[PDB]
């Protein structure tokens, strides 16, 4: 089969810098 | 287009134009006691923390109650297991929780400073540690993922004790059924925190439901507001300036009661466990020394499914991902699960309708135009596709594309993929369902007795 890339999902708090 | 039928919505009707008095601002979080695993295990207390009236519960004791060990996440307990893996910081200055100062010194503002880091677990330990003994800026340790099973097992053990709709893994949460990780909502996270410590105003990730435990040995206060104003906030947030979905702030307090917006705050302590319910807007900061454990779940109700609905398609207004696979996780849900209760049944099939019907009328316009079609179905363990451009999910037809490699291929939706290739030239089509496929999984799905 192919093999299809996906982005990982990851809850992460808010960043200002 | 939409996946929602308005004419089937169950939000409670609330105000807002009637002015509410002092005390009404100020409501009393519900705090409930557990004298019993019976009465921790009862479908009872389901229905009280996901009653569309309640934002947000907490239940006392919960730890002692059902003999958790609690300190087997010690930040000791948790150096002594862990590796060097990195770990995200965010710094803050140090101030009172219901206070947010300028850069002067001088008033309140929305915006709340909070940049990112990189430390490891036992070397945020020791900044712990060490501000414990004192020996203004702090350091939070914050969305620790406690993912890895084989490394984590006691830890992950001990939660198993909860009741089934507060835990991690269950056939009634619809977290269950997304089948891949989503790290922090299906999987365990971990908060390591000094006072001053904050985790600014938010909605969860698709509105799904929030299970917080306090463990270590100081107290967090919480400030909430219910799901039905969160517009308000949301524009507060723009007037001041900073991204209501993505960004960073704290809400002025007086702003909200100007408002007419009831605000509920608490303190959570050692052994509390804080359940959150679908859609309620919130924001916490650690008052001692202490950590945190809070993962997410989607319990089987139709005001979760509609909330998280409507956050997934007001995420595609804003150019936002959801990162839980609505349409995957309505169809799977379908699949394996009896829905009896009317209202979410409706919603859901729905939905399925909305779906199977998007997906027929672009499987025709592919077959118009001479494009090869090729099934790949689904394999156990296999992700929710997303598209690489837009981060819209991508449910049954897949544009994907090749050459990184020649034998990995990135997976876009047809929007995207026309802009690229007009004609779908070096576009290969993939579908994962067949067209009866689909077809019979919806007739398969039919309410449920009671
Ligand atoms: O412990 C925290 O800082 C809060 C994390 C949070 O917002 C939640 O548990 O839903
Ligand atoms: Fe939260
Ligand atoms: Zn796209």
């Amino acid at each position: 089969r192919k093999q299809l890339m996906t982005k990982a999902a990851r809850k992460s708090a808010p960043a200002t810098g | 287009e939409s996946y929602l039928s308005p004419a089937q919505s169950v939000k409670p009707k609330i105000n807002t134009e009637e002015k509410l008095p002092r005390e009404k601002l100020n409501p009393p979080t519900p705090s409930i006691y557990l004298e019993s695993k019976r009465d921790a295990f009862s479908p009872v207390l389901l229905q009280f923390c996901t009653d569309p009236r309640n934002p947000i519960t907490v239940i006392r004791g919960l730890a002692g109650s059902l003999r958790l060990n609690l300190g087997l996440f010690s930040t000791k307990t948790l150096v002594e297991a862990s590796g060097e893996h990195t770990v995200e910081v965010r710094t803050q200055v140090q101030q009172p929780s219901d206070e947010n100062w300028d850069l002067t010194g001088t008033r309140q503002i929305w915006p709340c400073e909070s940049s990112r880091s990189h430390t490891t677990i036992a070397k945020y330990a020791q900044y712990q540690a060490s501000s414990f003994q004192e020996s203004h800026i702090i350091k939070f340790g914050t969305n620790i993922d406690l993912s890895d099973a084989k490394r984590w097992k006691p830890q992950l053990q001990e939660l198993l004790k909860l009741p089934a709709f507060m835990r991690v893994t269950s056939t009634g949460n619809m977290l269950s059924h997304v089948g891949h990780t989503i790290l922090g909502m299906n999987t365990v996270q971990l908060y390591m925190k000094v006072p001053g410590s904050r985790t600014p105003g938010h909605q969860e990730n698709n509105n799904f439901c929030s299970v917080n435990i306090n463990i270590g040995p100081g107290d967090c206060e919480w400030f909430a507001v219910h799901e039905h104003y969160w517009e308000t906030i949301s524009a507060f947030c723009d007037r001041h300036g900073v991204d209501y979905l993505t960004g960073s702030w704290w809400p002025i307090l007086d702003d909200l009661y100007a408002s007419n917006i009831p605000v509920y705050r608490f303190v959570q302590r050692p052994g509390d466990l804080v359940w959150i319910n679908a859609g309620t807007v919130h924001w916490v900061q650690a008052t001692g020394w202490c950590n945190n454990i809070a993962w997410n779940v989607g319990p089987l109700t139709a005001y979760q499914y509609q909330l998280a609905l409507e956050r997934y398609e007001w995420n595609e207004v804003k150019n936002v991902k959801s990162i839980v696979p609505m349409i995957h996780v309505s169809w799977n849900v379908a699949r394996t699960v009896k829905i009896s209760d009317p209202d979410l049944f409706k919603m859901i099939k729905f939905c399925l309708l909305q779906s199977m019907k998007h997906c027929q009328v672009q499987r025709e316009s592919l077959v118009r135009a001479g494009k090869k079609i090729a099934y790949q179905g689904r394999v156990k363990d296999e992700p929710a596709y997303y598209c690489n451009e837009c981060d819209v999910e991508v449910f049954n037809i897949l544009f994907v594309t090749s050459e990184g490699s020649r034998n990995t291929y990135l997976v876009h939706c047809e929007g995207c993929a026309r802009r690229r290739s007009a004609g779908l030239q070096g576009v290969v089509v993939l579908e994962q369902y067949r067209t009866e496929e689909l077809a019979q999984a919806y007739d398969a799905f039919t309410l449920a007795p009671a």
